[PDB]
């Protein structure tokens, strides 16, 4: 009510110049009206409570923020009074929403918060302030400010994007999903550490290719196109790479299909679908694990590399398990089940000889440690009522002497029945955490160690730190600049033969091309 | 049998003449150093000297095809110009 009342004095006032006295003499009062009067109290006002600026911001009263807006225009400060006030609410609902305490914050959820926040602060914004630099540029810092925490945002919204990107099965059409993809880039957009960022993105890349298929078909185009405008085109080297690599996969898969049906004198070239791609581009799961195959996907691998050996001379091949899925024709019906290359060797020992144990399977296949763990779990453990492979001590921890058994479980009312215990809840546990900070610093200490062999060959040199600045400058948008780090590693140029950078002799420095 | 295996779907990786054994640049190993280095101490800090991946697929430690891009810039072992995709082995 101050607000309308103080507006009717300034009109009634007004009204009272133009017609009792000669409007020449308002000018000088409207100051003292908006100083003596407004300034005076617009203090306790940009302030204090009793349905205050902060008050109406949570409760969303637009007509208010519009009023004050166009009245606190002609006080001078009042902006400023008001995007304090405003930016101290704004970063109070910040660190209560990156709130690390009680880890658990639910990925698709924070983020959908934080969107729904600045949108609503936004739409304030350009309801009431029409857009103001003022506000814009206040907003901005004080999303700058709380940016700096939650380091695991890149990752939250990489692993959104990978939800919404497996199946469009919320918005059908793709009206919808072109404003949700638009507001997640622009929510991106506002956003340090892209590094790691890409990398979640190209392993949720490789998460969602490397398994069925068909998931959109022509959303990767869209993906891509919005990337080359946010990202840039200094991350599609490894992306359009990723899609080359796909092709040629089929591409060998229908080659291969067709060179069985040729040959494939054994019965291990069924059928058979194998995915040709290179190291550098999808990084190595584990160290290669040769544990025990059965004998089909045995002598599918053997015939596979014996072409990848002969057709491609020079190249070769690399036996693994920890990628790829099948097809498991069980057999009252039969139901065919599905095993992501982890079960298909305890299954084939099953199939040789039944009523085995932990060491049956640790003595006689050569099985790694901790995947062993995980798939020996997924399969006994953490069940619903689809057990396919059952045992005698019940119990939630693994023993050692526990015998096998199979169930029917006749609740599978279709012939293809999987079980995918993998790709759970995320989780993100602390070793693979661990692992991937330190391929993403290894990753940081190569670019900037790679940025500079490629600038500072046609620039001048620095004295103290002239070059680190632009070094820095050129790496803004990627991540931080790190001052300890590029300080430790650019005195490790002078092991280098290019440019040593003398540390004394620091007056001089060298252009060795 | 109670349980046969009807399709699979393996992906199979492949490895150009990165020489798992001799980088083909210097003639040393995959790993265990390089020319310009040797010790494996010395001033170096958890060894600043490894392995670099092409797109070609080809290896060699990071020192030697970094230190032979000054000059030559094309990949010895084709004739592809060379990308980056991973460091380390
Ligand atoms: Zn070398
Ligand atoms: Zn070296
Ligand atoms: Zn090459």
């Amino acid at each position: 009510v101050y607000i309308k009342k103080v507006e009717a004095r300034i009109n009634e006032e007004i009204e009272r110049v133009m017609h009792c006295l000669d409007k020449s003499t308002e000018e000088p009062i409207v100051k003292v009206v908006e100083r003596e009067l407004i300034s005076k109290h617009m203090k306790t006002i940009v302030e204090m409570e009793n349905s205050g600026l902060v008050h109406m911001l949570k409760n969303g009263k637009t007509e208010d923020l519009g009023c004050m807006y166009k009245l606190f225009s002609r006080v001078p400060n009042g902006l400023k009074t008001m995007c304090e006030c405003m930016s101290s609410y704004l970063r109070e609902q910040g660190k209560a929403l990156v709130s690390e305490e009680g880890e658990g914050k639910n990925p698709v959820d924070y983020i959908q918060g934080l969107l729904d926040l600045k949108s609503r602060f936004d739409r304030f914004l350009l309801e009431s302030f029409n857009n103001d630099r003022l506000f814009k540029q206040t907003i901005a810092g004080d999303f700058e400010y709380f940016l700096n925490l939650n380091s695991r945002s890149p990752e939250y919204l990489s692993l959104f994007i990978d939800d919404k990107l497996k199946k469009g099965v919320k918005g059908l059409t793709e009206q919808e999903v072109e404003t949700i993809l638009d507001k997640a880039m622009v929510l991106f957009r506002f956003m340090q550490e892209k590094d790691v960022f890409e990398r979640y993105y190209k392993q949720h890349l490789a998460r969602r290719l490397l398994t069925n298929k068909s998931v959109s078909d022509d959303s990767e185009k869209n993906m891509i196109s919005k990337l080359k405008t946010e990202c840039g085109c200094q991350f599609t080297s490894k992306l359009e790479g990723m899609f080359r690599d796909m092709s040629i996969s089929n591409t060998t898969m229908d080659e291969f299909r067709q060179h069985l049906q040729a040959t494939g004198v054994s019965l291990g070239g069924v059928d058979l679908t194998v995915r040709v791609l290179t190291t550098g581009y999808w990084p190595t799961q584990s160290a290669t694990p040769k544990c025990n195959i059965p004998p089909a996907p045995r002598h599918a691998f053997e015939i596979f590399r014996r072409f990848y050996l002969a057709k491609h001379s020079g190249r070769q091949l690399t036996l693994q398990h920890h990628m790829g899925s099948a097809d498991l024709n069980a057999t009252t019906r039969k139901h065919i089940l599905q095993v992501s290359t982890f079960q298909m060797t305890i299954l084939m020992l099953f199939n040789n000889r039944e009523k085995y144990t932990f060491e049956e399977i640790q003595q006689e296949t050569d099985i790694p440690e901790r995947e062993l763990v995980r798939a020996l779990q997924s399969l006994a453990c953490g069940k619903p009522t689809q057990r396919v492979l059952t045992k005698e001590p019940k119990s939630k921890e693994i023993e050692n002497g526990h015998i096998f058994t199979v169930n029917d479980q006749f609740t599978s009312k279709l012939h293809r029945v999987k079980i995918q215990t993998v790709a759970a809840k995320q989780g993100e546990s602390d070793p693979e955490r661990k692992e991937t900070r330190q391929k993403v610093d290894d990753d940081r200490k190569h670019e900037i160690e790679a940025a500079i062999v490629r600038i500072m060959k046609s620039r001048k040199k620095m004295q103290h730190n002239v070059l680190v600045a632009e070094v820095t400058q050129q790496l803004k948008a990627r991540f931080l600049p790190s001052p300890v780090v590029i300080k430790k590693r650019i005195e490790g140029l002078i092991e280098r033969e290019y440019l040593a950078r003398t540390p004394e002799d620091r007056k001089v420095y060298t252009y060795v091309a | 049998k109670r349980f046969e295996v009807k399709k699979w779907n393996a992906v199979a990786l492949w490895a150009w003449d990165i020489v798992v054994d001799n980088c083909a640049i210097c003639r040393n190993h995959i790993m265990d150093l390089c020319i310009e280095c040797q010790a494996n101490q010395a001033s170096a800090t958890s060894e600043e000297c490894t392995v670099a991946w092409g797109v070609c697929n080809h290896a060699f430690h990071f020192h030697c095809i970094s230190r032979w891009l000054k000059t030559r810039q094309v990949c010895p072992l084709d004739n592809r110009e060379w990308e980056f995709q991973k460091y380390g082995h």
